[PDB]
């Protein structure tokens, strides 16, 4: 008795393998690769194999991987692991409502320099038609031209707004940029130490082998 | 003491983490960056004389109304005789979209353009095609202009929107080939079961074979209706209903016996069945029992109330689809793959936007594979270089594959690792071919994506094939070896030729091999024990992974596996496709291999069989097989399984895409799981341009989703301005919002005349507000009521109501359901009468849906605070049994509890397979006829086993309250037999899941793709296969369901032969 599917799996997850046991179907199995098992026995022929390769046989095994004062340790790894997990599924959360929010900004910008440009299609084409109304007739005058004086001075001083408004948009997407690569940052900091304080709490559980 | 006085410091009394509950927002409304427009708003009016005049007017105002006053207000502005008549002119401005749009509906309003900035140029209609310009309608529908793709580089993009086309003119070719009829066919396919053959429990209910039928009429002036109660057999056909119909209106004492038979052929096929209260219709030749409808009734004990329907008052309302091609309407001379000797190279550079702590990390690389879902060779790495700070290689990765022995659907995978410190980065994947069969040579940049939720394995496979849309990511590049000449995949002929070759080349192989394995040496005839060690495996479910030993085993028998259709998809697994001398002769199996079932040939489209010519086989399987009632079942695994397929135009999109354009049904459905998809980037493009191509040729049916589209959109915003501007309100200012809101002629006019998404045959009247309200979650989910609009709705709902929810992700209760109301079918086509009620669900939309409101049906815990007594000391355990004898008085009681008894079992063998979230009081239901069901059903195949957990959970757990209903009154009632029929019922349930338990699996393993974190790889499918067990004996498997329904009970589950 004493490295001897769905738990082997997951013993798999992330060289490496173990020995398994429908007994009419085989008896035992080395898995990642599932190899079917004389065997003169089957701890006899896996110590061959862990020096050596498994060309030979199909065209290595190079890994074969306190009763009450570990119990508080799994309610206690386990206590900041799902800290740790919420952490990691609020920034996953900001990451990407983030870079929607970027986006949405991104096409704002477009719809904003699509805007502008039909104004200063607007005060070009007004150029062209008021002043050949300026250069006909002449002698209109004063109540003429300084109505299209009027009309045309807002045209300008609301492209200026527009404009304006463009950049306060622009500004906050380099912000906003910013925090986005930050979160990624911490999120690649988390995540390392995530996996070792995930695969400690396996190891705690599986020696003992729920409060907690 | 509490304490040991230890002061937490950090804690700031103000400020939140959403605990102190409603999930992922917001898209914005009628105007940039404000919900919904003020009522009255100020438009800038830019005329073709440069002028601006500055109008006010109502956010619902029309622009036949804008424009109307704006040549009114114009004139006192100057310039005006520079101006044509208003009818010369046409509105355009920006959206949020950020494309010009020119406004050729005038009664739209101004509430409705989603207009960006408050402003409208004035123009004379240019592109004089106004016709073509209802692309508008199009991109309307798909939620992205279409304009958008014209300007896509890519040839594969514009090669799909060309070629796809093809399809489409063959489908409206079907649809007008015997018109008017066929028209009506498209439009109101038959709804109909794929057996004619009835299930004994159904036909018991009919006295040997024959149901009391309601014919209806209407006359004058199109008022009052008369009822012709037959009395006929179940299997005869409407056309023979139609007739005993017509006798009985047209009997008389005037007319003879001779005289009446030929009053009735002159009248006979002037008329068709409609159902009574919907859009439902019996246009083909089908026993009346193959009609849902039917079927339904005489299980609900009802009688059937149809309709007798004239033709040219149904052919009146379906107008021409008249089909109108759009404006959009390899290389010569190549050298082979299998000409080019040497091995892959792969050179990596430079990775440039990677976030990492230079604190916290120490060291990063870039990890490499082949792959064919699982992969063709070693796994290998570079270097660790210039770690962190500015990561730069300039490596040649060296893969020890010959170019030749590249499958045909090979690729990259590749991702960026941290430092056992092991961690990844960034990943993304390239089609080591491309979509014109061309191996691929050059440098390539590739935008990467970001790892997700569960995936802790470091490089991705399953995961899509492709580049990042988004370009503010990981862009690391590459060089891919070139061979003086674009490199192609070889034809069908070449490789039929090397089979036949390496066929001839093995019959001459002598004697041993060491791992001869492989090959037979056996001969043509072979050894009985062999015979039945193949029909064994056959057997085995998709999950139960194959040893090399049975691979090889396989591989050499692959001749016998002809016997054996069923084995394919196991064969294919122990093919070997880093070596094309077998994957060409398994071309040439699978070219001719005996075409399967659907449900065995749908595994062939997961991400587990990426090969071509093996989900061309499945496509074909489905073409001759699958039924336009089986497809629309499976509909929304067929359109996940899309993901997985390597290029835009396929074998299945063809099919899919062609059955849609076929069928108004599935077409309905297919664009609502197409469209509710289109916010993930990663298939935006795809499904973006396969609804293109419905849209294009679906005829009249896109001015209806484009209705349908137009209310949810509205809706959307309702509920958006209730969960973020209109919280911390009272229920009772929200509802003010809430009827105020609705009020609007806009919504009024979105909201009212329009179908079901839900199922399309209901039609959507006058909106009822007295009867519609936010209902009491968080989430603020809208309760909505409509008229019945239908002739005679009275014959079957005069209301129509169903909820529509912002908040939660919609698509696993959808899947849930789905899988439910196959365990229904499967039970009930083996005469296993266990009554689930599979309620309406539909995501259309990120975290946005539609759920069925099923009338007469209580919360358990409704149920026990009505019947609670004041002094609220403690719930009866009665009090659920007090309120359904209650309902179900006299001989009623005894059919009432057969109803909850039979329920009961189904729902309980049905979620503890699944898994489900545990139940309680206030996700129960049960119904005033003693229907019980569960809803909001949470994560499915247990989801919070990833924290602490082989739980093996039992989520229905029968407390006092069902035990005493489920056995009429009795007193400790584990043991009367009226719980004996119960255990009973659950073992002959269980049971018979398990031998369709391979469909389960292979359900779940299409819907991988979708990002649902419940369903990120093939070992979270894996719980399925231990609640099921399918290691062990059905016998031993009885006994495990047993156990574990004694051990979560305490007490009951030890006595049947099993
Ligand atoms: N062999 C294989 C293929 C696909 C997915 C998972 C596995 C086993 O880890």
């Amino acid at each position: 008795q004493d490295w001897y599917r769905e738990e082997v799996n997951e013993k798999l997850r992330d060289g490496t393998f173990l020995v398994r046991d429908t007994k009419m179907h085989g008896d035992y199995t080395l898995t990642n690769k599932l190899i079917k098992i004389k065997y003169s026995s089957v701890v006899e022929l896996i110590n061959h194999y862990r020096n050596e390769s498994l060309a030979q046989y199909n065209p290595k095994l190079l890994y074969p991987v306190n009763i009450e004062a570990v119990g508080k340790k799994l309610h206690e790894y386990n206590t900041q692991f799902q800290e740790k997990s919420r952490e990691y599924d609020r920034l996953y959360e900001e990451y990407t409502r983030t870079s929607q929010e970027i986006q949405m900004k991104r096409t704002a910008i477009e719809a904003f320099n699509e805007t502008i440009k039909i104004f200063e299609e607007q005060c070009q084409t007004q150029e062209r038609y008021s002043k050949e109304y300026i250069e006909k007739f002449k002698r209109g005058n004063e109540k003429e031209i300084q109505r299209i004086m009027h009309n045309y001075d807002k045209l300008k001083s609301r492209i200026s707004e527009i404009i304006d408004s463009r950049r306060r948009l622009e500004e906050d997407l380099k912000k906003q940029a910013a925090e986005y690569r930050e979160i990624d940052k911490r999120m690649n900091s988390i995540k390392p130490d995530l996996i070792q304080l995930r695969k400690t709490r396996d190891q705690y559980l599986m020696w003992l082998t729920n409060e907690w | 003491s509490y304490y040991h006085h230890h002061h937490h410091h950090d804690y700031d009394i103000p400020t939140y983490f959403q605990g102190a509950s409603m999930p992922p927002r917001p898209s914005s409304g009628e105007l940039w960056g404000i919900h919904l427009m003020p009522p009255r708003i100020l438009v800038e009016c830019l005329l073709p004389n440069g002028m601006i005049v500055t109008l006010e007017c109502l956010r619902e105002a029309t622009l036949i109304t804008i424009k109307h006053e704006l040549f009114k207000e114009a004139r006192k502005y100057p310039l005006h005789q520079l101006l044509q008549d208003e009818s010369s002119y046409i509105f355009v401005s920006v959206t949020q979209e950020a494309e010009r749009e020119e406004f050729f509906d005038e009664t739209r309003r101004l509430c409705d353009l989603r207009l960006f900035q408050p402003f409208l140029k004035v123009i004379e209609p240019v592109g004089n095609r106004e016709e073509k310009i209802l692309n508008r309608e199009i991109g309307f529908a798909i939620g992205m202009p279409v304009c958008e793709f014209d300007m896509v580089k890519d040839p594969e993009v514009q090669d799909f929107r060309r070629n796809i086309l093809n399809v489409c003119k063959e489908a409206v070719d079907l649809r007008d080939l015997n018109s008017p009829h066929s028209r009506a066919m498209y439009v109101y396919p038959p709804n109909v079961e794929s057996s004619p053959e009835l299930p004994k429990h159904i036909y018991n209910k009919l006295d040997k074979g024959q149901i009391i039928v309601v014919i209806w009429v209407i006359v004058s002036p199109n008022n009052d209706k008369q009822k012709y109660t037959l009395k006929i057999n179940h299997d005869c056909v409407p056309e023979q209903v139609i007739a005993e119909a017509i006798r009985k209106k047209t009997r008389s004492m005037l007319l003879s016996s001779e005289q009446l038979k030929l009053c009735v052929l002159e009248y006979q096929g002037k008329y068709i069945l409609k159902v009574c209260g919907c859009d439902e219709y019996f246009l083909e030749k089908y026993p009346l029992s193959q009609y849902k409808y039917i079927r339904s009734c005489i299980m609900l004990g009802r009688m059937p109330n149809l309709m007798l329907m004239a033709k040219e008052s149904l052919y009146s309302q379906l107008p021409m689809d008249c089909f109108t091609m759009p404006s959009y309407s390899g290389e010569t001379s190549t050298k082979s793959l299998w000409v080019i000797n040497s091995a892959l190279r792969i050179k990596i550079l430079c990775a440039t936007y990677v976030n990492v702590n230079i604190r916290d990390i120490d060291k990063i690389y870039v990890r490499t594979g082949i792959y064919h879902g699982g992969e063709p060779l070693c796994d290998n790495v570079n270097t660790q270089r210039v770690p962190c700070s500015n990561p730069r290689w300039n490596e040649w990765l060296n893969y020890d594959i010959y170019i030749p022995d590249l499958p045909r659907a090979a690729r990259l995978c590749l991702s960026i690792c941290s430092v056992e410190e092991h961690c990844p980065l960034a990943w993304g994947n390239i089609n080591l071919f491309d979509y014109t069969d061309t191996l691929v040579s050059g440098k390539m940049a590739l935008n990467l994506w970001p790892v997700p939720h569960g995936l802790e394995d470091l490089l991705n496979p399953i995961g899509v094939t492709g580049s990042n849309p988004n370009k503010e990511t990981p862009c690391l590049e590459l060089e891919f070896d070139w061979f003086s000449s674009v490199v192609k995949f070889p034809d069908m002929s070449v490789i039929e030729e090397h089979a036949n070759w390496s066929v001839s080349r093995e019959a001459g192989f002598s004697y041993s091999h060491a791992g001869l394995s492989n090959r037979l040496a056996r001969d043509n005839e072979l050894r009985e024990n062999d015979k039945e060690q193949l029909k064994a495996i056959s057997t085995r479910d998709p999950l139960s992974e194959i040893t090399e030993q049975e691979k090889d085993f396989l591989w050499s028998h692959r001749h016998y596996c002809v016997t054996i259709p069923e084995i394919l998809p196991k064969l294919l697994l122990s093919v070997k496709w880093n070596s094309r001398d077998e994957v060409a002769q398994m071309y040439c199996l699978v070219k001719d291999w005996p075409p399967i079932k659907p449900e065995q040939a749908m595994e062939l489209l997961d991400c587990n069989y990426p090969d071509p010519m093996v989900r061309g086989f499945a496509v074909r399987c489905l073409e001759k097989y699958l039924t336009d009632d089986k497809l629309s079942q499976y509909l929304i695994q067929l359109v996940q399984v899309l993901k997985y397929e390597q290029y835009l135009d396929n074998l299945l999109v063809r099919f899919l895409l062609k059955k849609a354009l076929t069928n108004q049904r599935i077409g309905h459905f297919f664009f609502w799981h197409l469209k509710s998809e289109m916010h993930n980037k990663t298939v935006s493009q795809r499904f973006g341009l396969l609804l293109e191509s419905y849209c294009r040729a679906c005829g009249m049916y896109l001015k209806h989703l484009n209705r349908q589209v137009e209310a949810m959109e509205k809706l959307i915003n309702l509920t958006d301005i209730l969960k973020q501007e209109k919280k911390d309100e009272t229920q009772k200012v929200q509802m003010k919002f809430l009827v105020e809101q609705m009020r609007r002629p806009d919504f009024m006019d979105a909201l009212q005349g329009f179908l079901s998404p839900l199922n399309p045959a209901h039609q959507l009247g006058n909106l009822r507000l007295e009867e519609c309200r936010i209902m009491s979650s968080a989430k603020r989910p809208l309760w909505l009521n409509w008229e019945n609009p239908d002739i005679m709705s009275e014959l079957l709902f005069q209301n129509n109501e169903i909820i529509f929810k912002n908040g939660d992700d919609l698509r696993q209760d959808m899947l849930t359901l789905q899988i439910i109301r196959i365990m229904e079918n499967i039970w009930q086509n083996q005469g296993l009468d266990l009554r689930m009620l599979p309620y309406g669900c539909l995501s259309i939309g990120d975290c946005v849906g539609l759920i069925e409101v099923v009338r007469n049906s209580h919360t358990i815990m409704q149920i026990q605070c009505k019947g609670g007594l004041k002094g609220a000391l403690q719930f009866n355990s009665h009090t659920l049994h007090q309120w359904l004898k209650d309902k179900n008085k006299g001989e009623i009681y005894d059919a009432a509890i057969d109803l909850f008894t039979r329920s009961c079992a189904g729902y309980c063998v049905a979620t503890f397979i699944l898994g489900i979230g545990d139940r309680h009081n206030s996700n129960i239901m049960v119904k005033d006829d003693g229907q019980l069901f569960h809803i909001d059903f949470g994560h499915f195949l247990d989801h919070k086993k990833k924290k602490f957990g082989k739980r093996e959970r039992v989520p229905f757990v029968l407390t006092q309250d069902f035990l005493i209903v489920i056995s009429k009154g009795a007193q400790e009632c584990t043991k009367t037999r009226e719980f004996e029929r119960f255990q009973e019922m659950c073992y002959k349930a269980y049971l018979a899941i398990r031998q369709h338990a391979n469909l389960f699996i292979n359900l779940f393993s299409m819907m991988l793709g979708s990002g649902m974190p419940e369903l990120q790889s093939f070992d979270d499918i894996a719980y399925i296969r231990k609640t099921l067990a399918l290691d062990k004996t059905e016998q031993e498997a009885l006994e495990y369901f047993m156990k574990q329904m004694n051990d979560a009970h305490h007490g009951g589950w030890t006595t049947k032969m099993d």
